[PDB]
DNA sequence: CCTGGAGAATCCCGGTGCCGAGGCCGCTCAATTGGTCGTAGACAGCTCTAGCACCGCTTAAACGCACGTACGCGCTGTCCCCCGCGTTTTAACCGCCAAGGGGATTACTCCCTAGTCTCCAGGCACGTGTCAGATATATACATCCTGTGCA
DNA sequence: ACAGGATGTATATATCTGACACGTGCCTGGAGACTAGGGAGTAATCCCCTTGGCGGTTAAAACGCGGGGGACAGCGCGTACGTGCGTTTAAGCGGTGCTAGAGCTGTCTACGACCAATTGAGCGGCCTCGGCACCGGGATTCTCCAGGG
């Protein structure tokens, strides 16, 4: 018969839809063919990206006591770390808010 | 002889108060409103998803406040607290808009 | 019966779950997280498609993925997302 | 004989709701004609975008502005946006 | 198995045969311990038979505790009033206000339960249906049972949620348009019997279904007084300039999303659109009539009517058009009062009942098709106007038959202002259709 | 010799030839004119793949490519490129 | 036999070349099919293009006596049309210069 | 003795190099300072003349948009000299 | 190779801020100048460098800038 | 304080030389013509979901108004900094040469990816319950502002 | 300059509820196994173009100095905005009534991919001349002192 299939994001250690990836890099017309290793090369950084942003917004949830992920919380984490911020200068998140800063010269002495 | 706070703690207070919070500030019936006359000008007989109103809302709030954020350094560029139309048309003309 | 939509949720969450345990989320958080990995997925592959357009290849593969990553990721996140990927290539070609 | 228009659109956002909007930004003081400003250079931003809007919805077929239209439309003006798809 | 004549308890209630044999039949359902729902259109009060059943229930077997009863804001004041002058025994409190106020009505009364029945509106339950839900319930009287008939409505998951052990609903107007109503109402009344929506599979079935929980006396089968009203409907035209207008609105700058609405009042009156809306307020003169022919119709009409009698009481579909002639009447040459939901309630209610007169002379007095709850007969009223119809027959119905109270011994007359080729007549068929659906299923 | 290199240097010259009679042009501006078409091409390319992909159609067609054009162009530049493509697209068709 | 081939661009009437488009939009990885209509209404949407900016031009290089357009003219009419300017808003001209203009505060008295 | 005022001067030079098209930087210190700072990136790196042309033409325009800026936010400041502080307001405001 | 930053020179500088058209010029814009114009040509030179490390060559090309100038949203025509 | 010269700086006209633009050929490669086919989209049909127009009640929010106070703005004096100009170095610019590295092309091979078929399991829609968050309410705390000896 | 009184805010606690986390069942797409083919790696060779050097030249930078104008701190003022309080209104939410339009299914056709032969369009190379750069020389205009207006 045949093995037993092992997904291939088991395979790559990854936690992301290698299959999926792979397909749409080949239906969203980027190219003709499409390597082994790509789908698994950006799938791996996406998990980089994702963890990051989520460790940020734990972070943030934690201190503002809460256990909950919100928009917010996101914002808050996005903003306040400089590289996230510029891989994210021109978006904009729902419900996110603004950070807290007031310039010196209007706070009163 | 009533209390009175002093000209510019309550506008430090709503500053802190709204830089805190992350609802809209808008009324929702009229910017829905403007948004149905302003496409009426580009085409009648238009359906609007409740959703579409809402991003472009979102929108319009980052906009504003990011657009604000700008005018009130360039007020502090000029020495002054006062925000002004000069400001804004400056903030714009750098921002190329 | 709806038309099934497909949604990086799962995976989001079971990163979650391995980052912060007892952590949870929001829906919204999920849609933006959703939209925000769209978004990072159609820039790498927009710039490798280019890239192979102009070195006049017709195959994107890791060198391509790893170039797009270069000059989209800024500096130190592209150093960490590199490794990251080259782990990832080395585990499933070294016995698989 | 009763019968007249209340007030046009554009004055449905109130001074207030513009005060709000410049707290969040930062504004401590703000100029009383800020706010005739302020409604001009949205009325163009909302223009723009609705503009980009309905012409996908026309592509599209449709008479029903969606929330994917939207999304395009500010993701070409370059103001993208998270959380509607 | 219970009494027979008036009972001993009651104070200058002059209840009837018919109030009795309903108050029996009331405490038999109690008895066997199912809810029941009170369908007398008019002529026969449910108020009155409420009340005797909570003073039988708190003079009988003792059961004063928590008792709660819906009706709406417009009608409170007249509910305490009525129930004080009748059955003063037992003591009843209302929830009104604004936070500040229903906090201290709660602190005050709520807290220490020295009330055996409480009276609010629809408003103040779905605001402070938290604080009621800490109370048991053993008898839930709510009127015009219709204001639940659709699922997914607020009011109908927090009655739902409620803790009841028995319920009474009080209507009018048990069907309006589809037996999914009637569904809801049981549904709601025995949630464990009618769980799923289920001529054999219908009318009949429905009839014997309905037989064992369901009252329904005619007014004129149990008095045989309120002489019977005489319907005229009056087949009117529409002016050339009218027929354009209607045209260049139905083939196709001005917003017309909603079709079938766009199309519609154009019958009514051509100038309720913009466009050519009234402009330039030159003076209260002579241009609004000339340009409708069916108020032309109407003016041509007045003359008959103002000879004798003479309160017409006229009814109108769109609140545009009420409250223009509202303002209008009294220009015209005429002296009116004035019903709209824009008038204060607390104030209505008195104004309304002081302005019932004897000798008014002014010849006109308007109406809404919703602005008109149920109350306050004008004795003086002959002549029924209706200008438009109403999808729904019910609404008509009510609006027809608020003149049919006793207060009215005198033949009173309807007078029905149809268009040609329009809309008019669907919305008119529509609500016959509706209305002998409701006659065959509620009466055969 | 050297391998062949394309551009729309002949077609610019011709197009100048049509508008001015009598003026010339340097290499400088016919490379700068070669970008520009360039650029134009990939941005009105670009976008109808965009719009072909929301609406999920795999064809690239005359509608997609006059509202990218609508989408690109502002205003008057937009209405008479319009009314260009439909009088070509029209002639085309009669004298297929 | 068959007849004297016929241009495509002959046919629609037009300067720029329709094959050459066609080729470049099944090569460039836009969609997998492309209509038949859509290279001539590109060819014509970019000779309108070209005529516009080079008629501009053109003028400008008279308007400055010189009978060879140069970037210097090209930047002069992008920047003095204004359609052209949003549509070449981020667009550097090598060559080129800037428009003339002192702000009028920094005139004499 | 002939002297002209104190500004007079500057606005002629400024009429002219507003005239003017070619290159304001020294060509060779221009190169040297790309090779300079490519050393960073890359040892033993080899540059075609095109590219470092190419690399000064946006480097001239980048600095004049930049004094542009910088120019109408001291005229704002009521001023006619530029300022340290002038430039990174134009920075910040631009999205530096 | 070193300190070539100060081979862009004062009157060069003061040249583009002519052209700019501004009239006075404080002593400290010319660090600031130079720094701002550091940090550009280190960005679109990485770009290149990085293109150029794909390609596998060991020349930066023209088409390279290009394309990095391009990547940054300073499209630059008459060069490739 | 408006005229009048004196002095640079600039422009306009004419003559001269050079290099890049524009025209003319060969050929080869990409575009044209003819014919076949299969799949994507056009067209028709149907269900049901959501969108539009309209009523009553509540209440937060908007609107209007009066008082006073920081704040924007005009003006004045000081001084130091930047500019204009002449002079000395300094290095860029240009022309020429020599050499080696490396970019570009061509041919050959093989290995990696497209395409197919089969099957099965991961992923999605749908229900359902419970706990984290939202809210009300009552303390404790921090902060602001103004009055009273002495600053 | 502190003391104290009046606001506001942060915090602890108790209820309640609805959205999230998990389950279940099914089904569509991903994995396993195989076959072909053409894209790309690899080697070799050519030539061009980048770099290093060197000399002569002249324009440009660096340096110093005198002086005027612009930056900046200070003062005075009138006034437009912030704060608070009372009155009105229309937003928000809950319902009514209706139907149009989006979204999915199914069939058929006509349109674009694919292939083969043919050919003329466009590209690289080549050559000549005239438009433009440069130079010179005279005419014109702008700017800045000096003083008589
Ligand atoms: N005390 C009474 N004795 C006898 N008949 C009465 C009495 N009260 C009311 N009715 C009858 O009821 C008619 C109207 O009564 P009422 O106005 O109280 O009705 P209601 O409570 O508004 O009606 P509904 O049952 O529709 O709610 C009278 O005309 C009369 O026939």
């Amino acid at each position: 018969t045949r093995a037993k299939a092992k997904t291939r994001s088991s395979r790559a250690g990854l936690q992301f839809p290698v299959g999926r990836v792979h397909r749409l890099l080949r239906k969203g017309n980027y190219a003709e063919r499409v390597g082994a290793g790509a789908p698994v090369y950006l799938a791996a950084v996406l998990e980089y990206l994702t963890a990051e942003i989520l460790e940020l917004a734990g972070n943030a949830a934690r201190d503002n006591k809460k256990t909950r992920i919100i928009p917010r919380h996101l914002q808050l984490a996005v903003r306040n770390d400089e590289e996230l911020n510029k891989l994210l200068g021109r978006v904009t998140i729902a419900q996110g808010g603004v950070l807290p800063n007031i310039q010196s010269v209007l706070l009163p002495k | 002889k009533p209390h009175r706070y002093r000209p510019g703690t309550v506008a430090l207070r709503e500053i802190r108060r709204y830089q805190k919070s992350t609802e809209l500030l808008i009324r929702k019936l009229p910017f829905q409103r403007l948004v149905r006359e302003i496409a009426q000008d580009f085409k009648t007989d238009l359906r609007f998803q409740s959703s579409a109103v809402m991003a472009l809302q979102e929108a319009s709030e980052a906009y504003l406040v990011g657009l604000f954020e700008d005018t009130n350094l360039c007020a502090i560029h000029a020495k002054r607290v006062t925000i002004m139309p000069k400001d804004i048309q400056l903030a714009r003309r750098i921002r190329g808009e | 019966r709806k038309t099934r939509k497909e949604s990086y949720a799962i995976y989001v969450y079971k990163v979650l779950k391995q980052v912060h345990p007892d952590t949870g989320i929001s829906s919204k958080a999920m849609s933006i997280m959703n939209s925000f990995v769209n978004d990072v997925f159609e820039r790498i592959a927009g710039e490798a498609s280019r890239l192979a357009h102009y070195n006049k290849r017709s195959t994107i593969t890791s060198r391509e993925i790893q170039t797009a990553v270069r000059l989209l990721l800024p500096g130190e996140l592209a150093k960490h997302a590199v490794s990251e990927g080259t782990k990832a290539v080395t585990k499933y070609t070294s016995a698989k | 004989r009763h019968r007249k228009v209340l007030r046009d659109n554009i004055q449905g956002i109130t001074k207030p709701a513009i005060r709000r909007l410049a707290r969040r930004g930062g504004v401590k003081r703000i100029s009383g004609l800020i706010y005739e400003e302020t409604r001009g250079v949205l009325k163009v931003f909302l223009e723009n975008v609705i503009r980009d809007a309905v012409t996908y919805t026309e592509h599209a077929k449709r008479k029903t502005v969606t929330a994917m239209d939207v999304v395009y439309a500010l993701k070409r003006q370059g103001r993208t946006l998270y959380g509607f798809g | 198995t219970r009494f027979e004549d008036s009972p001993s308890y009651v104070k200058w209630g002059k209840l009837r045969d018919y109030q009795v044999r309903g108050l029996n039949w009331l405490i038999s359902l109690y008895e066997n311990g199912i809810n029941g729902i009170l369908a007398d259109e008019m002529g026969l009060g449910k108020t009155l038979q409420t009340i005797s059943l909570l003073g039988y229930m708190k003079h009988y077997r003792n059961i004063p505790g928590p008792h709660m009863v819906l009706v709406p804001k417009s009608t409170l004041h007249n509910w305490m009033s009525e129930f004080k002058r009748w059955v003063p025994t037992l003591r009843s409190v209302c929830l009104i206000g604004d936070k500040e106020q229903r906090a201290a009505f709660v602190r005050d009364v709520l807290l220490p339960g020295e009330w055996d029945v409480c009276v609010t509106s629809y408003e103040m339950l779905i605001k402070e249906k938290s604080v009621f839900k800490k109370f048991n319930w053993r008898y839930l009287v709510i009127d015009e049972a219709h204001r639940i008939k659709n699922e997914k409505s607020k009011l109908s998951e927090i009655v739902r949620e409620f803790k009841t052990t028995n319920r009474l609903l009080l209507t009018g107007t048990p069907l309006q348009n589809n037996l999914h109503e009637l569904w809801s109402l049981l549904n709601f009344l025995l949630p464990d019997v009618f769980n799923s929506a289920d001529d054999q599979k219908l009318v009949e079935r429905l009839h014997m279904v309905l037989r064992p929980f369901l009252l329904r006396r005619i007014k004129a089968d149990v008095e045989k007084s309120l002489p019977p009203k005489k319907e005229v409907k009056i087949y009117v035209g529409l002016s050339k300039m009218q027929r354009e207008w209607y045209t260049r609105i139905l083939m196709k700058k001005m917003r017309l999303l909603n079709i079938l609405m766009q199309l519609r009042k154009c019958c009514n009156h051509p100038y309720l659109f913009d466009g050519a809306e009234p402009g330039p307020p030159y003076t209260t003169d002579m241009h609004l009539v000339t340009n409708s022919g069916k108020m032309v119709v109407l003016d041509k009409l007045l003359p008959k009517l103002k000879e004798q009698g003479s309160r017409v009481l006229i009814f109108s579909q769109m609140t545009r058009v009420l409250d223009i002639l509202e303002d209008y009447c009294m220009w015209r040459n005429y002296e009116y009062c004035r019903l709209d939901g824009q008038t204060p309630h607390d104030e209505r209610q008195d104004s309304i009942n002081a302005y019932n007169e004897p000798n008014s002379t002014k010849f006109v007095f308007m109406l809404s098709t919703r602005a008109g709850g149920l109350g306050i007969n004008l004795a003086t009223a002959d002549v029924v106007i209706l200008y438009d119809s109403d999808w729904n027959p019910q609404v008509d119905l009510q609006a027809m038959d608020r003149a049919h109270r006793i207060g009215q011994t005198k033949t009173v007359r309807v007078f029905r202002f149809i268009t040609d080729n329009t809309v008019e007549e669907r919305i008119v068929e529509r609500a016959e259709m509706k209305l002998r659906l409701d006659s065959i299923v509620i009466q055969q």
